[PDB]
RNA sequence: UAAUUAAUAUAUAUCAAUAAUAAAUUAAAUUAAUCUAUUAGUCAGAAAUGGAUGCCAGCCGUUGCGGUAAUUUCUAUGCUUUUAAAUAU
């Protein structure tokens, strides 16, 4: 489950057999899964938006600029969250950053891939992308099979 | 875009928010006085700069404003040109 | 959820809930 | 400043601050007391509003 | 200090609505004799 | 202030910033009673507290954001 | 109609003779949170000058009450 | 009514019934002025 | 609050009049009151009512409420109007303020 | 409130009392019947008084003592203690 | 009196058994139509809200804009295909009419008309016809009324686009949208629909309706009603389109200020450039001239696809922005001080004297030291005021704002022990043993941060005895925790979070009953759903002001509380609302 | 000004207690405490009057 | 160095010492020990119908009610409450 992080097989409710959990309050009621989708996947990328904020702002345990680390951190988040429009314009500021043309981030051929692979694989606004799959029965509208 | 041909027969009326509310004559309690009474716990607007995870001001405001422009249809033959 | 688009609204076709027989 | 010859700015050289990006439509959000049933409203349920 | 906190003040009456103004009172809003020259 | 005036901001609540804008609408218990009474004899006068509902029997109704001030139509 | 709503003297007597702290002249500088000088209340001070409440808060001395007006 | 209680015209200035107050029992228990001859509270 | 008065015309005529108070009022500053001695219900009613907008008084709601206290005394009813943190009244007093 | 038609309470809510005798009187016009009244005694610091009081209650299976409380008006003027309970 | 005379407390019907049962309940034969998938619960039958996805808990609607089709099973979601927009019969129509120019044909002028129109158009004579009308507004014109002529249904008969067609389209767009596609989205909606929405009325739902041609369920009545109601003023009167017509201050129109007043200028050097140059163009007062220049500044970079300087509203605004900040600070809120919050204060006549010789007599070296944005400024407290906001500017100009040092815990030396290892078990135990020290120069508030300080020798000594038997100095903790409760909450940047609010307050004191506390569907809270971080670890930190305690809750218990209304006996204080308790309390067993 | 400031039994409302030392003397009452008549009902008066009212000195 | 592995004292008293401690739906991160827990009104002013009664019986915080049609008494039934009770001091 995206909120509780609990086994779909195994588990019925929100927070069950968790000591910790928030989700369960004493009198209160049990609290069914919640399922992935495009709420959910938009939570995680700005939870992980506000923790890249909190890298650099925290004067405890932040860093004065940001970390190789924490970029490809963030690009694997957005990739797995299939989340694209973020990837995109996350790549383009990284390279319009201070700390690229310092050289201290760079761009890697992993990161490279993945932002690729991504960018394949999800629906882009005007055109047809690799990983569309083709409906024989479109047919019924289209007119071909 | 996913597309299909569609039968939706009853759609309800339309999100004017004012409807002649059902009438009665006689009332469950007929103490008017509770009206006046009644008071709530504070609603404060705003903590903290207002962060969270869902995006709730947004993306409620974004999902009436939804149906409200369909129901107007978009408000596209209401206005001339002054 | 998705009956509620094909319904006449004063008709609520069995008031009781009941089949019976 | 330090001499006293400083054209002051207090406080009470402000007007009003002013709403310059109008925020967005508050729509109406559901209360118990608006139901389109009398029914749910009844004294055996709901105390008031919220 | 004030410890009376203009934030908490106010009666809660239930259903009955007020009005209340941002800056001024509304008739002392518009100007407009005095702008574009209506007076004796 | 170059267009249609300022907003009526009415509240319901503890204050301004404690309450919503928003009246009761018509549903309300105490409402229909009054709005009842205000449908069939309109032109007398009526008692009661469905006055304080966003609905009533003059065109303009109480919502917010009503500009008031406005030199309308 | 006049400047003056109501004038009051503070004390009936010459037998009485009422006290005012700093504290109390602050009191009425404050109408619930908001500073509030529409009332001027009249001291003599232990120095023999004749005051308003505000600026004896100014300096916080307490002074002897002579009278309200607004 | 004759032989019954005078009653004021208007209301008292509650501020100035305030004021009046300075010397009063309870600030002079604060300013400590009575002298504390017996147990007291315990 | 309605009520019966009676009415003598003549030293057998008696006619039963009633009386009304009402107050008219709107939350957005603007108030009046009345009061009528009339032959019907419905006319007390419509009497006061006029009698009501004949009186009408505003306020200013720049500063919400009174600043100093008003000491003031209606025949024989002396009254206390004063700042306060919020508003606090006898119910009916209370949402006539 | 009336402080004097306590007198017999001495500064107490309820009082404990012997029956005596039961007659009947006359309240005020335009008030016609017969009011019951019980005569009744106590004692305090050795002092034997005649509390004289309304009877209200309900008598049951012939029973001494009752319970006498305090205030309200009555149609029969100079009765001013009632009855709770019979004993 | 005594309701207790002639007989006790009456028992009759305190069951009130009549209320039991209704002695028909349910069964195996529920009907799978009526009820739930599950039979759990009866289906409810009254006509669909458009709005149902803010008050369930459901996360398949959000992947959906528009209603209906966030209420569809999977199963028909599957058999939509996907095609070109405009394959979309209602794309097509919106493609032949709104989209496609060239096919519009207009009536064609003639010659005289061609002249006519080209010398009014050159040189304006009075008297003239003043129609002249620009072929733009009748374009214009041509394809608002296309907007009115469009009507749905089924389209084997007139009309071109079943309703679902068109909510489809709709919806698959919605779901197409980007930040600032929908930024022009609401804009379109704010300029157009929502004074709409606040100008209707009654008297316009059934013409309401006919903008998507649906039938009411009183449209006779309807009919009837906004007959009658419409017989009583003009036809001009109660029309909708005509009701925005009019406005305030016609010298200044909107329209004019979208090209913004010599941008070619203030781009270049917006230093050289202050409020004030500018400021000398409008004949208007200060307050809306300067907000007249912060919509210049925004139109102009958006025009220019830059982004925008957030912290000039902040800059022209600089006194008020300060008079609020104090504002805030003085009286505890969070907000914009209005007026009824000011001073009571009355100057006396010539009180700006003093300030005015001084202005009339100051000398400036350049000109932009005569009018810079930060002249507003002299002690620290105004650069403190002046910027909390940015944590950029204000982390680096207020080091010492942030606490990164403190009193180290460290170990006093043990008293030599002569009886030995006899006793040496004595003071090793169980627990921890806190030792806090009074006395009479010892734990006064007043004077606490100089009993806590390190380099004060009569400082305030704690001790802390280890379970193993060793002592070590008090952590800043647990020196606090010996003085009375503190609170820190400050007002003015970020809202401090305040106690007694809806989500704060817990059960028993919001509502007088208990209340199930579900991390979904509160009704009464009015929340949606919820999904419940740890409070303060995705915030940034100084966003964590503190809790504002300082108030009476009202809700939940008042001073002097006394009975409202002492007639009828029902009523009491304002503290005591409640629903009422039923006839004797019956029981469902609730696995279900 | 309220009835909380009524409680003397806060020490915050209370003159302190070292007054009556800078008046009699430090110490002073470590004497008074062991007397054989004591605080029945009555104990060896105790003054305690804040400095600036004392009517000996000022 | 009687003892501190102690705060437990059973069923007595005096004048104290405020207990209906979530008074009603999701369950007790125990050690499961004490308790089985109810009243009012019903003209005015939240809430009424039958049946008696007929200046009687009775109600009474208060104006006052009861004169064969008592929404003010008694009784039956329902119905009303903003839910630590009515009532007396
Ligand atoms: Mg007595
Ligand atoms: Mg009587
Ligand atoms: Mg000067
Ligand atoms: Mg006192
Ligand atoms: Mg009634
Ligand atoms: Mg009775
Ligand atoms: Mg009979
Ligand atoms: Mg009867
Ligand atoms: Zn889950």
């Amino acid at each position: 489950c995206p909120r509780c992080s609990l086994p779909y097989s195994t588990t019925r409710y929100c927070g069950e057999g968790d000591v910790d959990t928030p989700f369960r309050k004493h009198r209160g009621r049990w609290a069914p899964h919640q399922k992935w989708g495009r709420e959910w996947y938009d939570v995680v990328a700005r939870r992980a938006e506000a923790l890249w904020y909190r890298a650099t702002e925290d004067p405890y345990f932040g860093t004065p600029q940001h970390t190789q680390r924490q970029a490809e951190a963030l690009l694997k988040v957005y990739v797995q969250a299939k989340q694209r429009g973020k990837a995109i314009d996350f790549m383009n500021k990284l390279r319009g950053s201070v700390e690229y043309l310092t050289g201290d981030i760079t761009i890697t051929t992993v990161m490279q891939e993945s932002y690729d692979a991504l960018l394949d694989t999800t629906p882009h606004p005007h055109l047809l992308t690799n990983g569309f799959t083709l409906e024989s029965d479109a047919a019924k509208y289209t007119g071909e099979v | 875009m996913k597309y299909a041909d569609l039968e939706l027969t009853t759609r309800g009326e339309f999100p004017h928010g004012m409807k002649e509310p059902a009438f009665v004559k006689k009332l469950d309690q007929n103490i008017p006085w509770y009206f006046s009474t009644y008071r709530s716990m504070y609603h404060w607007p705003i903590t903290g700069d207002n962060w969270s995870d869902l995006n709730e001001a947004e993306k409620h405001h974004d999902l009436h404003m939804f149906y409200t422009l369909a129901w107007w249809k978009l408000g596209e033959g209401i206005f001339g040109v002054d | 959820e998705y009956y509620r688009w094909f319904i006449q609204p004063g008709r609520h076709p069995n008031p009781s809930g009941l089949t019976l027989n | 400043y330090a001499r006293g010859q400083h054209p002051s700015y207090d406080m009470v050289y402000a007007g009003p601050m002013p709403e310059i990006f109008p925020m967005r439509r508050d729509f109406r959000k559901p209360t118990r007391w608006d139901f389109h049933d009398i029914e749910k409203q009844g004294k055996y349920r709901t105390s008031g509003p919220y | 200090k004030n410890l009376n906190s203009w934030y908490t003040k106010g009666t809660m009456r239930g259903g009955v609505p007020r009005i209340y103004y941002a800056w001024m009172r509304p008739g002392s809003f518009t100007r407009r004799r005095f702008e574009k020259m209506r007076n004796p | 202030e170059l267009q249609r005036g300022p907003k009526l901001t009415e509240f319901v609540g503890h204050n301004p910033r404690n309450g919503t804008p928003w009246r009761f609408s018509q549903n309300t218990k105490y409402f229909r009673i009054g709005i009842w009474r205000d449908t069939i004899r309109r032109n007398d006068m009526n008692e009661g507290l469905h006055a304080h509902s966003s609905w009533q029997k003059s065109p303009q109704q109480s919502v917010p954001e009503v500009r008031f001030l406005a030199p309308y139509p | 109609d006049s400047t003056i709503n109501v004038i009051e003297p503070c004390s009936y007597d010459g037998r009485t003779e009422f006290e005012w702290s700093p504290k109390m002249m602050r009191r009425l500088l404050n109408t619930h949170g908001i500073h509030n000088r529409l009332v001027v209340y009249i001291c003599r001070t232990a120095d023999n000058r004749i005051i308003d409440h505000i600026h004896a808060v100014k300096e916080n001395i307490g002074g002897r009450g002579l009278m309200m007006v607004h | 009514h004759r032989s019954g209680k005078a009653r004021a015209f208007v209301f008292r200035d509650p501020s100035l019934r305030m004021m009046r107050a300075g010397s009063g029992y309870q600030q002079l228990r604060r300013m400590g002025m009575p002298m504390q001859v017996g147990m007291g509270w315990r | 609050a309605y009520d019966m008065r009676v009415v003598k015309f003549s030293p057998k005529d008696h006619r039963q009049w009633i009386y009304c108070v009402l107050y008219v009022g709107s939350g957005k500053g603007i108030a009046g009151w009345g009061r009528a001695v009339a032959p019907s219900t419905q006319e007390a009613k419509k009497e006061a009512i006029r009698e009501a907008f004949s009186n009408i008084i505003a306020v200013d709601l720049e500063q919400e409420g009174p600043m100093y206290p008003v000491r003031v005394n209606a025949d024989g009813v002396r009254v206390l109007l004063y700042p306060a943190r919020r508003i606090v009244a006898n119910f009916r007093v209370a949402d006539i303020l | 409130l009336f402080f004097l038609r306590m007198w017999f309470l001495y500064g107490c809510c309820l009082r404990f009392v012997l029956f005596v005798l039961c007659y009947y009187m006359s309240p005020r016009l335009p008030s016609s019947g017969n009011r019951r009244v019980l005569y009744a005694v106590f004692y305090l610091y050795n002092f034997v008084w005649m509390l004289r009081c309304f009877f209200c209650c309900f008598i049951g299976l012939v029973m001494s003592l009752f319970i006498i409380e305090g205030g309200g008006f009555v149609d029969l003027p100079g009765v001013k203690y009632y009855t709770r309970i019979v004993s | 009196r005594y309701p207790f005379n002639k007989r006790g407390p009456r028992e009759h019907k305190s069951w009130k058994h009549h209320v039991l049962t209704e002695p028909p309940k349910p069964l195996q034969w529920r009907d799978p139509k009526v009820w739930t998938r599950d039979l759990s619960v009866m289906k409810s039958f009254d006509a669909p809200q458009w709005d149902l996805w803010q008050s369930r808990p459901r996360s398949e609607d959000m992947d959906e804009a528009l209603q209906p089709f966030m209420d569809m099973p999977k199963s028909l979601k599957d058999r939509r295909y996907d095609i070109p927009w405009w394959a979309n019969p209602f794309g097509a129509w919106y493609l032949q009419n709104i989209l496609s120019l060239e096919l519009l044909k207009l009536k064609s002028k003639t010659n005289a008309e061609k002249i006519a129109t080209y010398r009014s158009y050159m040189r304006s004579l009075a008297s003239g016809k003043d129609n002249t009308m620009s072929d733009d507004d009748v374009i214009r014109n041509i394809i608002k009324e296309r907007w009115k002529t469009l009507e749905f249904g089924d389209r084997n008969a007139g009309y071109p686009c079943t309703f679902g067609d068109y909510i489809q389209f709709l919806n698959e767009w919605f779901k197409s949208l980007d930040e600032e596609g929908m930024q022009r989205l609401r804009e379109h909606f704010d300029r157009r629909i929502r004074p709409l929405l606040a100008v209707m009325s009654p008297v316009d739902i059934l013409w309401l309706e006919a903008l998507t041609q649906n039938s009411p369920h009183n449209k006779e009545q309807l009919q009837r009603k906004i007959a009658f109601q419409t017989s009583l003023g003009t036809p001009e009167f109660f029309d909708m389109s005509k009701r925005l017509r009019y406005e305030i201050n016609e010298d200044y129109k909107v329209r004019d200020e979208l090209g913004p007043e010599l941008f070619a200028l203030w781009s270049k050097a917006p230093e050289r450039w202050p409020p004030e140059r500018l400021s000398k163009m409008y004949g208007l007062d200060f307050t809306l001239v300067r907000k007249i220049l912060v919509w210049h500044h925004f139109k102009a970079c958006y025009d220019a696809c830059v982004e925008p300087d957030w912290s000039l509203p902040k800059r022209l605004f600089a006194l008020e922005w300060i008079r609020d900040v104090r504002a805030r600070k003085h009286g505890l809120f969070y907000g914009k001080m209005r007026f009824a919050e000011q001073k009571i204060t009355f100057y006396s006549d010539r009180f700006l004297f003093r300030d005015l010789v001084n202005r009339r007599e100051a000398s400036y070296a350049n000109v932009w030291e005569m009018d810079d944005p930060y002249r507003f400024l002299q002690t620290e407290q105004d650069y403190e005021d002046y910027w909390g906001d940015n944590y950029d500017v204000y982390r680096r100009m207020f080091p010492e704002m942030i606490g990164r040092t403190g009193e180290p815990v460290q170990q006093y030396g043990q008293m030599p022990i002569w009886a030995g290892p006899h006793r040496q078990h004595a003071n090793k135990s169980e627990h921890n043993w806190m030792f806090a020290e009074i006395g009479v120069n010892v734990g006064h508030e007043a004077l606490k941060k100089l009993e806590l300080d390190p380099t004060n020798e009569k400082r305030r000594r704690f001790v802390i005895r280890q379970p193993d038997g060793t002592l070590r100095s008090a952590k800043m903790s647990e020196m606090r925790a010996w003085y009375w409760k503190e609170e820190w909450a400050d007002f003015r940047f970020w809202a401090p979070q305040m106690e007694w609010g809806i989500e704060n307050t817990p059960s028993q004191e919001q509502y007088q009953e208990h209340v199930p506390d579900t991390t979904d569907a509160d009704f009464r809270k009015q929340r949606r759903i919820q999904s419940r971080p740890v409070k303060w670890f995705y915030e940034s930190h100084y966003t964590r002001t503190g809790s504002f305690a300082g108030f009476q809750p009202l809700r939940f218990m008042q001073r002097r509380t006394e009975r409202e209304v002492r007639w009828p006996d029902v009523i009491n204080a304002a503290v005591q609302i409640q629903k009422r308790k039923p006839a004797a309390y019956i029981f469902k067993a609730i696995p279900e | 000004s309220f009835k909380y400031a009524t409680k003397l039994q806060h020490d915050e409302m209370r003159q302190p207690y070292y007054i009556h030392e800078k008046r009699y003397g430090i110490f002073s009452n470590e004497r008074n405490i062991a007397k054989a008549r004591r605080g029945l009902p009555f104990i060896t008066p105790l003054y305690t009057k804040h400095m600036n009212l004392w009517d000996t000195d000022t």
